[PDB]
């Protein structure tokens, strides 16, 4: 963490990091959502879902959650859902999804390197994104955030 | 939820302005009964949008767009009826 | 809740009567200001619907610009004068088949049951939430061609208003 | 307490604003005691009490509705603007999505009170008193929503508090008087000519009450204005060259605004009116082309970014 | 995002900023290079136009302008119909000491909002180019600005004008309602079906605003009552160029929004078009027989003839397509803008538009009178000109559909009409020193400028109304290739 | 179509036990718009479910044994009381609170279709 | 779906009452021609559409790229043109 | 339930359903020859809309013209989308096909009487549908948006 913070939730459970200043601001359900003051896409996020489970590898597979996760409960039908690769983790007993994708509808050209977790009868499902117009250049930094999720009791 | 309810204002506003369109002496009466059909438009659209399209925000979309011609409209009327007042004696 | 259906029919009452004061009052310059009572209340209902940007839009150009010229108008008073001009015996018939019609048509309609259907595409794309922002994608590039041509629209209207009230 | 908690910003928000057009007053006479050569707390109070307990001095022309509701569309038309100041990180009165828009709305439909508050008055100074002033409140509208449309622009956001952590990137030169100092005088020269302060009556016979709703609309108009130039360009809590970060950064655009009306009055008292010819060839034939212009240089300045 | 597909269109505003830019730098010493360089732009977008007929009928913007080879072809017709009406306004202008800058600005954006009327898809477009079209009208209706009838026959106009737009865009709101929220007319007829509203008294509702709002603005029989009031006042070639373009606009509209649309509620919306077009055909032609005005009789008329042409409106594309409405509307220009530049030269020279002023026109001028005579009988029908064949190929898509109650109807009011244009052919041949008037003692031909290009419009609107009967199976052909309108 | 459900006279008491669970079916299948936060749809098919279920309860525990009556209002009133607090969870948009509520009050319209 | 306003909605409430509260409180103690600001009007009317049209594009401007530049060029490239065409013209001449 | 707006047709082949992971009862008749149906085109397509027991409520035959749908953006029901594209791997249409789908109400109108404009509805609650989908063209010129 070299420009970054390390913003714990200690009533919720989530903490990680952001970029380089990021402001703080009210998402229309999220808690942080911490967008960046100039870029309008480019914010990290992060929700729960009251699940009853504690653990993401028995709710069902990466390559499996990922895809009704995605097509099915991020990406609208108007836009195309081009799931890019997905990979896993282990932090310290629990399992770590971290993917991207990138919502194409005919305009509004953006993507996402999207997170997932669970835990505590909750279930993360960190989301940071930002503009495809300008995605490459800040990728890795979005990338070494949306991988900066821990999960703690 | 009573929220329908404004769709049934709506007739209300087209149609007793229509009767202030139409049963119109003056000429700027009869613009401003047309300001009040075009809220009913209006309205009309703005309520269809929250109802079924709020991802596409088409009916309100609709709004700018018929506001900027009512907009036109009374400029292009009231430009009428100043000149009608310069050329009357 | 409670709030906003009492809200919604005390808004419509108000706006009605101050309709009939458009229509129904001999002064118009009352007609003028119980418009801008009808407009402020129809900015208040696309509130009431979720619509903010548009109800800020509206309050902007359509009493903010509209019923200022409008006044201008009324206080400078002009003059006066098979649907048409025509009244008491005509324009009352047709006003009322009309509004039996809508009656029998709005109440007598489950908008409720067409909102259940048509979900699939108004599930609010989760990457914009903000309301301006999702009118100013639309407006520019989805609807780009009345987006280009309003422009055109005023640029005429101002050019014929500037030609007609010089002389 | 489901609305208790709820309330309670917005009458603190309402007090506050009570007490700010007392330090207004109590600042205008301040600097025409300084500029010319305890009590005067009071004072302002004392004519506010003065103003309320007086004759009513209504004539017989039937206008009542009109003659009740003018000056207070006159309030209206200001007073419900004051939901959008992002004093600092919290206690902002909403949200609001659309931030600065409802501003330009709410004041855009001032000309309704003024033109409602001439026609109550049956007099033919206030007429053309407040066609004048109906006049000003237009002309100088444009370029006022053109350079808070440049500023949204800059900041790519409507909501007040987004443009107020916006200013607050590069640091103190973040803020926007290094970015659109054209502009910030556009919006200098509107809060000024808008406000009817630098230029400039029409209230012969609004007696009592009424003379003092217009007294305390004008003061809240100069305080929304001063409070915009705040948030806009001068920062709103951004000083960078838990609880009290609030309590700080409500001072420091307290601050603010009491250096920008300093500003202000100094402006009034040092320049003379522009007589009503010069006025109307400064905001739309001068303010409003270079207005266009500072939105066109920050068009294609922002297409880098 | 290359839009390409309205390039014809796109040249006009781009002409349409060197207007401006010629009203800008020297402001008063450009009176017929500005009319140039504005029909340059007409003939420029003409010929784009036919270099983009092959292309398929692609929609080129986010769902909000079908080019398709209709909407191709009533914008060649509205670029036709302003491009022979562009030299019918270059002496009324001087006449009347008017700017003809910003009047070349009205008719070029009028001419731009039937063109994107024409092509347009989404409801935003059939009511954004509908009222560039309807405000551009008021701005030309009310350009003289010599007097007090006309202000308030263009403000009169203006008001029933905002009311019928407004009557089809509640119409069109009641379609984005109960299509669910759906627009792009396309996606309309999906939507009335995804939310199982097509059997609904919501979208009958629609039908029945959207075809009042159309009536309106076709001026049909019931929702007729403007022109006769608006024609007399505005001046008479921003007549021509708003009842042709309007009406041949209107009638691009009225098949898009109701073959693409409303196809599903055919049989209803047939029954109402039908009782209109039997009473445009009746009214108008009933009403041009008692009328002393030549404006008038000529809106009337000209009401009658879009009577005719709702025939070829309600018979679908397959049971005699589109075709005959097609090259109707191509006769109904080249025959009524001929007859509006004979009733401007007798308006130019004489000065007055009554009828009784009239008589006496074949001893003063037999070449105005003739093409006048010609223009009429083109109109009426009796010998093999345009507007016979035209009616012909009507009535016979007609019959073929089977519309008996309509074809005998029009042939009915064809000869009504018939007997109007004759009364008017009677005037201007007879003539007997004292039934002519002292507007037509003094004729003054030579007393002009030169040899007008009013007169090569005149005279070749005249041809275009008299061969076209004739040399008509071209017409038929290219406009038997139009079968995409669905 | 609620404008004339006013005019209209009220249900059977079977049309209500029929209607109550087509509510709990539509409950059901919310968790579709639920996840994905379209909030606005969320909360008219709340209000109208709660205005349906305010009409619907009283006028379906005219069928019931007082025995059951007891279990039958409790339970009601703890989805009633769950429904309001899912209404203003979601009218005060906030996910975990407005899924939880959710799951409380199928967990408890799960019970109420039972009598 | 009421929650950026309902703070909004009882401002809106007070702020309206309280005029009607003070009248109370009050209550219980104690022919020209001019035409050219018409004109004035007559041009912001239509300005002020061009304004409420550039707002949300401006709002919205970053998602997209020059496509949006370039729609915000031609809008205001006619806005000027339309406000060389006032000062050509005696539209403001005061 | 009622309203089935009598329009007597002549049936159309039957067949197995082989059903989808999704709950859709999938079924193709004729494979089509050309382009696949492309994701966000308006495609003109007939039908037949039959209700569970069998009866007709809606077809495009009644009113005698391909019905023109603008396919998975969302503009019709998930089930329509589901039958046509494909989502979970399911082949998609070609031109000059048909189909046969057995909605079921999950992806069809759910447990609401889609469509009640006077006392009865078009559709009842848990309807389980079944299309006789008969793909005839793309529209000739289309966009992706």
């Amino acid at each position: 963490p070299k420009s970054y913070s390390p913003f714990v939730d200690r009533e919720d459970g989530y903490s990680y990091y952001y970029p380089s200043d990021w402001r703080e601001f009210d998402f229309r359900a999220h808690d942080s959502a911490f967008k960046d003051r100039y870029l309008q896409l480019q914010n990290v996020r992060v929700r729960f879902i009251p699940t009853e489970k504690n653990d993401i590898h028995e709710v069902g597979p990466m390559e499996e959650v990922v895809y009704d996760l995605v097509k099915h409960k991020f990406a609208a039908p108007n836009q195309v859902a081009t799931i890019y690769d997905m990979k896993e983790r282990v932090e310290d007993g629990k399992n770590y999804y971290t993917f991207e994708y990138g919502l194409r509808t005919p305009i509004y050209a953006t993507t996402s390197f999207a997170t997932v977790a669970v835990g505590n009868n909750r279930y993360y499902t960190l989301i940071v994104g930002a503009n495809e117009r300008r995605w490459r250049k800040v990728k890795k930094q979005l990338q070494v955030v949306a991988d900066s999720l821990k999960i703690l009791q | 939820m009573i929220l329908e309810h404004v769709l049934v204002l709506s007739a209300y506003l087209f149609l007793i302005g229509l009767y202030g369109l139409i049963t119109s002496r003056n000429m700027v009466r009869a613009l401003m009964c047309l300001e009040l059909i075009l809220n009913a438009v209006n309205m009309n659209f703005v309520t269809f949008s929250d109802f079924f399209d709020n991802s596409q925000l088409k009916g309100e979309i609709f709004c700018i767009f018929v506001i900027a011609i009512a907009a036109a409209e009374a400029a292009i009327g009231l430009a009428i009826v100043s000149s009608i007042y310069r050329n009357r004696k | 809740g409670p709030i906003h259906d009492f809200l919604l029919v005390f808004l419509g009452s108000g706006l009605l009567v101050g309709g009939l004061g458009v229509v129904l009052l001999p002064n118009p310059i009352f007609s003028a200001f119980s418009l801008g009572f009808v407009l402020v209340c129809i900015s208040l209902l696309y509130i009431l619907s979720n619509s903010h940007f548009v109800a800020a839009a509206q309050l902007l150009i359509y009493v903010g610009a509209i019923n200022v010229l409008i006044i201008f108008a009324v206080m400078f008073m002009n003059d006066s004068e098979n649907l048409w001009t025509i009244g008491n015996g005509i324009t009352s018939l047709v006003c009322t088949t009309i509004l039996f019609l809508l009656m029998s048509t709005i109440l007598d309609t489950s908008w409720y049951g067409v909102i259940w259907t048509t979900k699939l595409n108004q599930i609010l794309e989760q990457d914009l939430i903000s309301n301006s922002q999702q009118i100013g994608i639309h407006l520019s590039t989805d609807f780009f061609l009345p987006f280009e041509l309003i422009s055109i629209i005023l640029l005429v209207a101002l050019i014929g208003a500037i030609s007609v009230a010089r002389q | 307490y489901g609305l208790i908690w709820i309330f309670v910003p917005i009458f603190s928000l309402v007090l506050g604003i009570i007490t700010g057009v007392l330090v207004i007053v109590w600042l205008e006479r301040e600097i025409s005691a300084g500029i010319q050569q305890p009590l005067g707390i009071l004072q302002a109070l004392a004519d506010g009490t003065k103003l309320l307990f007086k004759e009513n001095l209504r004539p017989s022309r039937g206008n009542t509705p009109l003659f009740s509701i003018g000056p207070s569309i006159a309030v209206i038309s200001i007073l419900l603007s004051y939901s959008v100041i992002p004093f600092s990180n919290h206690l902002v009165l909403a949200d609001l999505n659309i931030g600065i828009f409802l501003w330009i709305a709410i004041s855009s439909i001032a000309p309704i009170g003024l033109l409602m508050s001439g026609y109550g008055s049956n007099n033919k100074y206030s007429f053309l008193g407040g066609l004048r002033a109906a006049a000003q409140s237009i002309s100088y509208e444009i370029p006022l929503t053109l350079c808070v449309l440049s500023i949204s622009l800059l900041s790519n956001s409507l909501s007040t508090v987004d443009i107020v952590e916006a200013q607050s990137k590069y640091g103190f030169w973040g803020w926007n008087l290094w970015r659109q100092p054209i502009g910030f005088i556009i919006f200098l020269i509107s809060s000024l000519a808008e406000c009817e302060r630098l230029p400039f009556g029409y209230q012969t016979e609004y007696s009592g009450i009424k003379f003092g709703l217009f007294y305390v609309a004008s003061y809240l108009n100069l305080l929304i204005s001063s409070l915009f130039v705040t948030v806009l360009y001068l920062g709103g809590w951004n000083i960078s060259i838990q609880i009290f970060g609030t309590t700080i950064g409500i001072f420091i655009t307290l601050a603010k605004t009491y250096l920008f009306l300093f500003v202000s009055i100094a402006t009034r008292w040092t320049l003379p009116r522009l007589r009503m010819d010069q006025l109307l060839n400064l905001g739309w034939k001068f303010l409003l082309p270079i207005s266009l212009g500072n939105l066109l240089l920050t068009t294609s300045f922002q297409l880098f970014s | 995002f290359d839009g390409s597909f309205i390039f014809p269109e796109c040249i006009l505003i781009f002409g349409l900023i060197l207007l401006l830019m010629i009203d800008s730098t020297s402001d008063q010493k450009d009176i017929p290079w500005l009319y140039f360089i504005s029909s340059t732009s007409f003939v420029m977008s003409i010929t784009a136009l036919l270099f983009r007929w092959r292309e398929e009928p692609m929609i080129s913007f986010s769902g909000n302008f079908q080019t398709n080879n209709f909407n191709e072809i009533f914008q060649f017709l509205i670029l036709l119909c302003s491009t022979l009406c562009i030299p019918l306004s270059v002496e009324y202008i001087e006449c009347t000491e008017m700017a003809i800058t910003e009047f070349l600005l009205f008719i070029l954006t009028a001419t731009l909002g039937g063109m994107f009327l024409c092509g347009a898809n989404d409801l935003i477009t059939i009511f954004v180019a509908p009222e560039c079209f309807s405000l551009c009208s008021y701005l030309l209706s009310g350009y003289t600005k010599k007097d007090i009838r006309s202000n308030e026959a263009t403000m009169k106009y203006l008001l029933m004008g905002g009311a019928s737009s407004s009557i089809l865009v509640h119409g069109f709101s009641w379609l984005y309602g109960s299509s669910g929220g759906e627009i792009e007319l396309q996606e309309i007829v999906n939507g009335l079906i995804n939310t199982q509203m097509y059997n609904s008294p919501g979208i009958s509702i629609a039908l029945i605003f959207i075809t009042v709002g159309i009536g309106f603005k076709l001026s049909l029989a019931p929702s007729h009552q403007w022109t006769p009031d608006v024609y007399e006042d505005s001046p008479t070639p921003v007549v021509a160029f708003l009842s042709v373009t309007s009406k041949v606009a209107a009638s691009a509209s009225a098949t898009r929004i109701f073959d693409i649309p409303f196809y599903f509620s055919s049989n209803e919306w047939h029954l109402l078009l039908e009782i209109l077009a039997i009473l445009s055909m009746i009214f108008g032609n009933l009403i041009a027989i008692t009328q002393t005005s030549m404006k008038r009789m000529l809106a009337y008329s000209s009401i009658g003839q879009i009577g005719y042409v709702i025939i070829g409106i309600i018979v679908g594309d397959s049971n005699g397509g589109y075709a005959s409405m097609i090259t109707y509307m191509l006769f109904y220009i080249a025959m009524n803008l001929g007859t509006f530049a004979c009733i401007i030269l007798f308006g130019l020279r004489t000065g007055t538009d009554n009828i009784r002023d009239y008589a006496g026109l074949y001893t003063k001028d037999p070449f105005l009178a003739l093409s006048l005579a010609l223009c009429l009988l083109s109109l009426g029908g009796l010998p093999p000109l345009a507007g016979f064949f035209g009616k012909l190929h009507l009535f016979w898509c007609g019959w073929q559909a089977g519309l008996y109650f309509l074809v005998s109807i029009g042939l009915l009011t064809s000869v009504l009409s018939i007997y109007y244009y004759l009364k008017i052919i009677k005037l201007l041949m007879t003539g007997r020193n004292q039934e002519i008037t002292p507007h037509m003692r003094n004729y003054r031909i030579s007393p002009l400028r030169s040899n007008n290009s009013i007169e090569l419009s005149m005279i070749v609107c005249v041809i275009a109304s008299t061969i076209p009967g004739i040399s008509m199976n071209p017409i038929i052909a290219i406009a038997q290739d139009t079968l995409f309108s669905f | 179509f609620i404008k004339e459900k006013y005019f209209m006279p009220g249900l059977s008491p079977e049309d209500a036990a029929a209607r109550i669970k087509q509510t709990a079916e539509g409950l059901r299948d919310m968790r579709e718009m639920l996840d994905h936060m379209s909030w606005r749809y969320v909360i008219f098919y709340i209000r109208l479910k709660q205005a349906y279920l305010s009409q619907d309860l009283t006028n379906a525990m005219n069928i019931l044994p007082e025995s059951r009556r007891n279990d039958y209002v409790q339970a009601a009133n703890e989805l009633v009381e769950n429904m309001s607090e899912l209404d203003f969870y979601v009218r005060t948009p906030k996910v975990y609170e407005s899924y939880l509520y959710y799951e409380k009050t199928l967990k408890s319209i799960d019970n109420v279709v039972e009598f | 779906l009421l929650y950026e306003y309902d703070i909004f909605w009882a401002f809106l409430l007070i702020s309206s009452a309280i005029p009607v509260l003070a009248f109370l409180i009050s209550g219980v103690l104690s022919l020209q021609f001019r035409i050219r600001y018409y004109m004035f009007a007559l041009v912001f009317v239509v300005f002020d559409v061009e304004t409420v049209f550039l707002y949300p594009w401006a709002m919205s401007f970053d998602v997209l790229g020059v496509s949006a530049f370039i729609e915000a060029f031609i809008f205001v490239l006619i806005l000027i043109l339309g406000l060389v065409y006032a000062w050509r013209k005696g539209a403001l001449e005061w | 339930a009622t309203r089935i707006d009598y329009y007597a047709t002549v049936g159309d082949p039957l067949c197995e359903y082989s059903y989808a992971k999704s709950g859709l009862g999938f079924c193709d008749l004729d494979v089509g020859f050309g382009d696949e149906a492309p994701r966000g085109v308006l495609v003109n397509i007939h039908y037949t809309a039959r209700f569970a027991d069998g009866t007709l409520f809606d077809s495009s035959y009644k009113r005698a013209r391909p019905l023109t749908m603008r396919i998975g953006v969302g503009k019709v029901i998930r089930g329509l989308d589901q039958g046509i594209l494909g989502g979970e791997g399911v082949p998609p249409m070609r031109v000059g096909g048909k189909r046969k789908l057995q909605i079921p109400p999950k992806l069809a109108y759910g447990p609401e009487p889609a469509g009640c404009f006077s006392g009865d509805c078009n559709i009842p609650g848990n309807a389980t549908l079944l299309y006789d989908i008969n793909f005839v063209e793309i529209y000739p010129g289309s966009n992706t948006r």
